[PDB]
RNA sequence: AACGAGCUUGGUGAUAGCUGGUUACCCAAAAAAUGAAUUUAAGUUCAAUUUUAAACUUGCUAAAAAAACAAAAUCAAAAAGUAAGUUUAGAUUAUAGCCAAAAGAGGGCUCUUCUGGAACGGAAAAAACCUUUAAUAGUGAAUAAUUAACAAC
RNA sequence: UCGGAGAAAAUCCUCCGAAUGAUUAUAACCUAGACUUACAAGUCAAAGUAAAAAUAUCUUUGACCCAGAUAUUUUGAUCAACGGACCAAGUUACCCUAGGGAUUCCUAUUUAAGAGUUCAUAUCGACAAUUAGGGA
């Protein structure tokens, strides 16, 4: 079965808290194929408004996504077309997370 | 082989020359163009190749396209694309002979 | 599912026809390609429906209508507008008034007298020969009383010298009321002259409302006048000098050939040798020749010579 | 495949502070660019 | 071919090109279709028709056919009813 | 299986042409067009050609 | 004095699509190793390229709508930046590529498509990555790329 | 060798057929302009003329030479190695020449259900994790 970046493998709730879940599902994640986490709804939340934060809030004037789409400094040519659309977050098979 | 467009819209196009050729009726003859036998497309007459949508009238003989076309939903008629060729000179001009 | 189907062939054909005459967003072929009447005319229905005798004719299928009757009601009701579909068919509104379009109005008639048995009618698009049109027809248009006329005829496409001119035929003026005798005759009438093979010419009959009596001194012509250089006349121009007295109200129109009664006039009176013209074809097209036409006929040298004969250069 | 790319025309819409930077007005554009070339076309397509 | 023959010292002509094909003296090199004469009996007769034809041959073809042949059968030939006598000329050829 | 065989000009011409005929059927006779003569005439069977 | 068939002379300068070699200077241009047929794949002929000369006229980049598709190339009005192009005459060689980066398909290789490269500088040494319009003399100058980087509450 | 279909313009990629017959209203000659194409071969066709008083309808292949059959017109290939030598198989370790070549279970970490009387980690240890190293 094939998973993407970002999916959510299996899913848990009941009258329970996160501390609770977090040691197994943590310790099932770990032995998954590709990097895993265990996620409650505001970690999830949490995660996404860090990443929204981060592009608001960077001082770096230059960005990947500015400079492939520009064409800037002739970058294409050692770019692939997909490049475009992933915007440096995702290489590969692999997620950077602390790529803006 | 190299079944295609041979001749495109906007282009001069002299009496018989071929404008496509297909195995099925990819397009179908218009004005002033004719059918071959194996269903290419050639002008019969001297200028510009128009291709244009219309709508499908087929032989009342024909058992098979009348039941079809009587069996469309009285709200609309299907349609076809057609090849056309706009002549591009009068058929002729007068000219002085002789004067007695 | 839920629109019913068509049962029949003729159901789709009468919607696709409609559906062809709409503009569409896609590119098509076409793109490049009074109550007191109503009330008298109800009444008048009633009778002949209640007439037993038109139920049997029509059961039998023997009935008829006579067609003199239906022309002249048709005449009164449409046929103003009838008439203009075949004035801009032919071309006469953009030919003559530079594509201004005017009703006609005053049910025109005219026809060639042939001996004194019978006369050979002008209707729109008739075809008169030239022997049938010698001398000048009799003309009859209901004028009523005052109202003072001009008669204006004109070949639209016998000019032999230049294009947009036209020959005057002959012109009537100051034509009061009905009597047509009682008008100026500015231009004696000449019989048509259509050259030989130049294909069928149009001739057309205009009459224009007279408010006040005007002089066209300008307009006379001398009386016989056999010059083509003064019976050069544009309409346009003419009418635009007239426009403030001059209304059109008449058409009448036909095609006409060349005949040997053509031949005649232009000896006998015009006194000039008669023009003769035949319809060429464009020249075929071949494409520019190859030194060497790899995988072509051997007709393909005969193609692009000119004489037939053999030639020997220096032999 | 390395082919021709086109360039979405937002790049070429400036902002209010890029008049400022460069000094440019929207208004009374130049008429006469000076162009000078300071990279190779060795290694660039054709 | 022969360049240079033994008796005379001259070039040979091939003479299965001279029985297949004419030269008019403009330079244009004639032929039959091949298979004109076969198997008429399952072609159609557009088909047949194409093969009855003479065709005229390319600039590489109508190359290689004048090596294979001397100067003598280059030359005017002036025959008295010639069928060909109008095709070894050239007319309003602009090239 | 099927032969080819050739119908002959029955107008006194020598003009015939080939056609393939199915081995069961009868000998085919049909009308054609005859350049010698400029008419439409009976053509008949006379030779067998191939068997194809 | 090395016989699956002796030795010598001659035929004989046997033949060899195979290996090896093929002798002064200067200037200019330059393919590509693609498609097709072949007892053809160690070769050859044709196309295609390239080239010399000549003729006369539009070519290259771009290219709206709009069609053709399904719901980035083909086509190419006007323009603009620019100087090539078409045709005729003559002619060989070539017809095994290599590596990098993209997109696929067979499943790291093996193929197909698209782009680039062949430093005398740099990446240590370095055909293929990066900087680099040719060729010069000078004990001048401004620059390019440029293997470096700064353990946990 | 060729044709049909998917991948989709690659493949030792995956399928179906053809070396056809049937059907007949019998389907001429001549001739612009084009397709396809190294060459060869293969396609479509206005106009004109001529027969008749709608085309043939289904939907493919073999050149040249050379032999046939006729009263001019026709016919000859599992030439299938399918651009086709008119007609020729094995074997060589007795060999020769010209060249081109080559010469899954471990082991270490992470995890820990179960083994271990009781007790996960004294000693081991399922399911897994490691860009972790090794062996037609
Ligand atoms: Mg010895
Ligand atoms: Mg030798
Ligand atoms: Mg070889
Ligand atoms: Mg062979
Ligand atoms: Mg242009
Ligand atoms: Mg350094
Ligand atoms: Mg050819
Ligand atoms: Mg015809
Ligand atoms: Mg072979
Ligand atoms: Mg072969
Ligand atoms: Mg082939
Ligand atoms: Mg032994």
């Amino acid at each position: 079965t094939p998973v993407k970046t970002g999916c959510l493998v299996v899913e848990m709730g009941g009258r329970c808290e996160f501390e609770e879940v977090k040691g197994i599902l943590n310790q099932v994640a770990h032995k998954l194929p590709f990097p895993a986490k265990a996620v409650s709804r505001k970690t999830l939340e949490r995660m996404h408004q860090n990443q929204r934060e981060r592009e608001l809030n960077n001082q770096n004037p230059w960005t990947f996504e500015h400079i492939a789409t520009a064409n800037m400094f002739g970058i294409r040519k050692f770019l692939s077309p997909y490049d475009l659309t992933q915007k440096g977050r995702y290489w590969g098979k692999f997620y950077m997370p602390k790529r803006v | 082989k190299h079944y295609g467009i041979k001749k495109m819209e906007g282009h001069y196009v002299h009496a018989g020359n071929i404008l496509g050729t297909q195995r099925q009726f990819r397009w179908h003859p218009g004005a002033h163009v004719g059918l071959g036998r194996n269903k290419c497309l050639y002008a019969l007459e001297e200028g510009i190749v128009r291709y244009t949508k219309d709508v499908y009238v087929p032989n009342p003989k024909n058992t098979e396209a009348v039941d079809l076309v009587t069996s469309l939903p009285k709200g609309a008629v299907l349609y076809k694309t057609f090849v056309h060729v706009v002549p591009a000179k009068p058929e002729g001009t007068f000219k002085l002979v002789d004067m007695l | 599912e839920r629109l019913e189907k068509y049962r029949s062939f003729e159901r789709y054909r009468r919607r696709a026809e409609q559906e062809a005459r709409a503009p569409h967003w896609w590119r098509t072929y076409r793109e490049h390609f009074r109550t007191q009447k109503l009330l008298e005319r109800k009444h008048f229905l009633r009778e002949l429906r209640a007439n037993v005798e038109e139920e049997r004719a029509a059961r039998l299928r023997t009935a008829s209508i006579p067609l003199e009757a239906v022309r002249a009601e048709w005449e009164r009701t449409c046929g103003p507008y009838h008439k203009q579909r075949l004035a801009e068919y032919y071309g006469l509104y953009r030919d003559l008034f530079h594509g201004a379009t005017f009703v006609p109005w005053v049910p025109l008639h005219v026809a060639y007298a042939v001996g004194e048995e019978d006369l050979i009618p002008v209707y729109h698009g008739n075809e008169v020969t030239p022997t049938e049109a010698s001398r000048a027809p009799e003309v009859t248009y209901e004028a009523d009383k005052d109202s003072l006329w001009t008669l204006l005829f004109i070949n639209l496409d016998g000019h032999l010298l230049e294009p947009d001119a036209e020959y005057v035929h002959w012109l009537l003026t100051n034509i009061p009321s009905n009597r047509v005798a009682e008008g100026q005759e500015t231009c004696p009438y000449l019989p048509p002259f259509p050259a030989r093979g130049s294909g069928f010419h149009r001739f057309a009959f205009l009459l224009f409302k007279q408010d006040k009596p005007i002089n066209f001194s300008e307009d006379t012509r001398p009386s016989p006048c056999y010059q083509l250089a003064q019976r050069t006349f544009r309409t346009f121009d003419f009418y635009k000098r007239h426009q403030e007295a001059m209304t059109p109200a008449g058409l009448a129109f036909f095609q006409c050939r060349w005949d040997d009664s053509v031949t005649h006039t232009f000896h006998q009176l015009l006194d000039m040798r008669e023009p003769v013209f035949e319809f060429v074809r464009p020249p075929p097209y071949h494409p520019k020749q190859k030194r060497f036409p790899h995988e072509q006929p051997l007709r393909y040298l005969d193609r692009y010579r000119d004489s037939h004969e053999p030639t020997y250069g220096i032999y | 495949k390395f082919t021709k790319s086109r360039i979405p025309d937002k790049v070429f819409q400036p902002k209010p502070e890029d008049h400022e930077k460069y000094g440019g007005d929207p208004q009374n554009p130049h008429k006469l660019h000076i162009v000078t070339r300071i990279r190779s076309t060795k290694r660039r397509p054709y | 071919l022969t360049y240079c023959s033994t008796r005379k010292g001259k070039r040979k002509t091939v003479k299965s090109v001279v029985h297949r094909f004419l030269r008019l003296h403009s330079g244009l090199w004639l032929r039959r279709k091949a298979g004109y004469k076969k198997k008429l009996w399952k072609k159609s007769t557009a088909r047949k028709k194409r093969l009855r034809e003479f065709v005229f041959c390319s600039k590489t073809q109508s190359k290689l056919l004048d090596k294979m042949t001397t100067s003598f059968w280059k030359r005017r030939n002036w025959y008295a009813g010639d069928p060909y006598q109008m095709y070894h000329d050239r007319t309003n050829l602009r090239v | 299986k099927t032969i080819l065989v050739k119908l002959v000009s029955q107008a006194g011409t020598g003009f015939s042409f080939n056609h393939k005929r199915s081995r069961l059927r009868e000998k085919l006779s049909l009308l054609h067009y005859d350049p010698i003569v400029n008419k439409k005439v009976l053509f008949v069977e006379q030779k067998k050609i191939r068997s194809l």
